[PDB]
């Protein structure tokens, strides 16, 4: 099958900025490429057909082009509604195949996470369980790493992470990290630490609590 | 206007089958091929097959030939995608389309062995008196439910700013998520802060008050 390698997979830009997205075809696809836009509610729309032809009612800030095996979608001047997802699609040869997509995100000033750590609740303990939760909130850029430590030893097992989508209002990202143990193994140790390393400092942000402290 | 209207979400067990409808309107139904498309993870896209409505002629991605069977009904002007032998890998949003130009809204299919399970809701109170710029971050932990979704509010919707409700993670057939709220130190704990957790599939609604547990 024909592979359409799409890059970047995401891109930060701002209102008025000019951006380009690219799909590289693994085999000659000629001019048979669509560019598709997807809204957050999952709604698909076609913007460009046959590499460079604009669909009726698509704003003129959108253009498509081609050089050799590379096909590009250019947005000459970003508007707020433009920060969504985009997919190329080749229809030269069956099976038809899609690029993996690009999400356009809004550029803002770097911001350090506000980090918070939470001991397991007494209600959960009573049920035999112990989840320790760390919020890493309102940071920019999107990339971040969290490390858990128990009595100073790094812990990887039993950790689950979850990342919000970019905040619609302040354009930051947030992360939650949860370390789950049994009650029994929670009570064998004393210091629980959540370490957050982000582009906004060489020094990680460290939050801990001790099991028996208030 | 051209519309492609798909049937509602499916929630089935492994080994079950599913049949998704796609009602077409605003053009001559038999004149255009209907295409079907799989979106995994909320992003990655795969052509499943297409169907000629004038004759019943079908064409399939070899990846999907033993999985999908496409049919039409010329009267209802409706195309169907029947999916057999369902596994977790089949969970996704499936789209129909006229050509690959005009698109249905999508149909979520979720395959799971899990039984309906309302969540356990646990309060997340800081373990110490420490403030950062006169703010406190509080939370609730919503654990071990099935299926999605839950909705979280704070103070019955009164506290809407400074809230982050995180996407759920699956552990062992069940979902977990968390919600944080950040308020001035001067408002908590002098004012009650409560998370409200509704789970439509079990019709449960649970409140958990955040209770201080620091010692100054």
């Amino acid at each position: 099958d024909i592979q359409m390698t799409q890059s970047p997979s995401s891109l930060s830009a701002s209102l008025g900025e000019r951006v380009s997205l690219t799909c590289r075809a693994s085999q000659d696809i000629g001019s048979k490429l669509y560019w598709l836009q997807q809204e957050p509610d999952g709604t698909f729309k076609r913007l460009i057909y046959a590499t460079s032809s604009l669909d009726s009612g698509v704003p003129k800030r959108f253009s498509g082009s081609r050089s050799g095996s590379d096909y590009s979608l250019t947005i000459s001047s970003l508007e707020s509604e433009d920060f969504v997802d985009y997919y190329c699609l080749q229809y030269a040869s069956s099976p038809y195949t899609f690029g993996g997509g690009t999400k356009l995100a809004i550029k803002r000033a770097d911001a350090a996470p506000t980090v918070s750590i939470f001991p397991p609740s007494s209600e959960q303990l009573t049920s035999g369980g112990a989840s320790v939760v760390c919020f890493l909130n309102n940071f920019y850029p999107k990339d971040i790493n969290v490390k858990w430590k128990i009595d100073g030893s790094e812990r990887q097992n039993g950790v689950l992470n979850s990342w919000t989508d970019q905040d619609s209002k302040d354009s930051t990202y947030s992360m939650s990290s949860t370390l789950t143990l049994t009650k029994d193994e929670y009570e064998r140790h004393n210091s629980y630490t959540c370490e957050a390393t982000h582009k906004t400092s060489t020094s990680p942000i460290v939050k801990s609590f001790n099991r028996n402290e208030c | 206007e051209i519309q492609l209207q798909q049937s509602g979400p499916e929630l089935v067990k492994p080994g079950a089958s599913v049949k998704v409808s796609c009602k077409a309107s605003g053009y001559s139904f038999t004149d255009y091929f209907i295409y079907w498309v799989k979106q995994s993870h909320g992003k990655s896209l795969e052509w499943i097959g297409d169907i000629d409505p004038y004759n019943g002629d079908t064409s399939y991605n070899q990846k999907f030939r033993d999985k999908a069977t496409l049919t039409v009904d010329q009267s209802s002007t409706t195309a169907f995608m029947h999916l057999n032998s369902l596994t977790s890998e089949d969970s996704a949003v499936y789209f129909c389309a006229r050509g690959l130009r005009f698109w249905g809204q999508g149909t979520l299919v979720t395959v799971s062995a899990a039984k309906t399970t309302p969540p356990s809701v646990y309060p997340l109170a800081p373990g110490s008196a420490a403030q950062t710029n006169s703010m406190v971050t509080l939370g609730c932990l919503v654990k071990g439910y099935f299926p999605e979704p839950v909705t979280v509010t704070w103070n019955s919707g009164s506290l809407s700013s400074g809230v982050h409700t995180f996407p759920a993670v699956l552990q062992s057939d069940l979902y977990t998520l968390s919600s944080s709220v950040t308020v001035p130190s001067s408002t908590w704990p002098s004012e009650t802060v409560t998370c409200n957790v509704a789970h439509p599939a079990s019709s449960t609604k649970v409140d958990k008050k955040i209770v201080p547990r620091d010692c100054g």
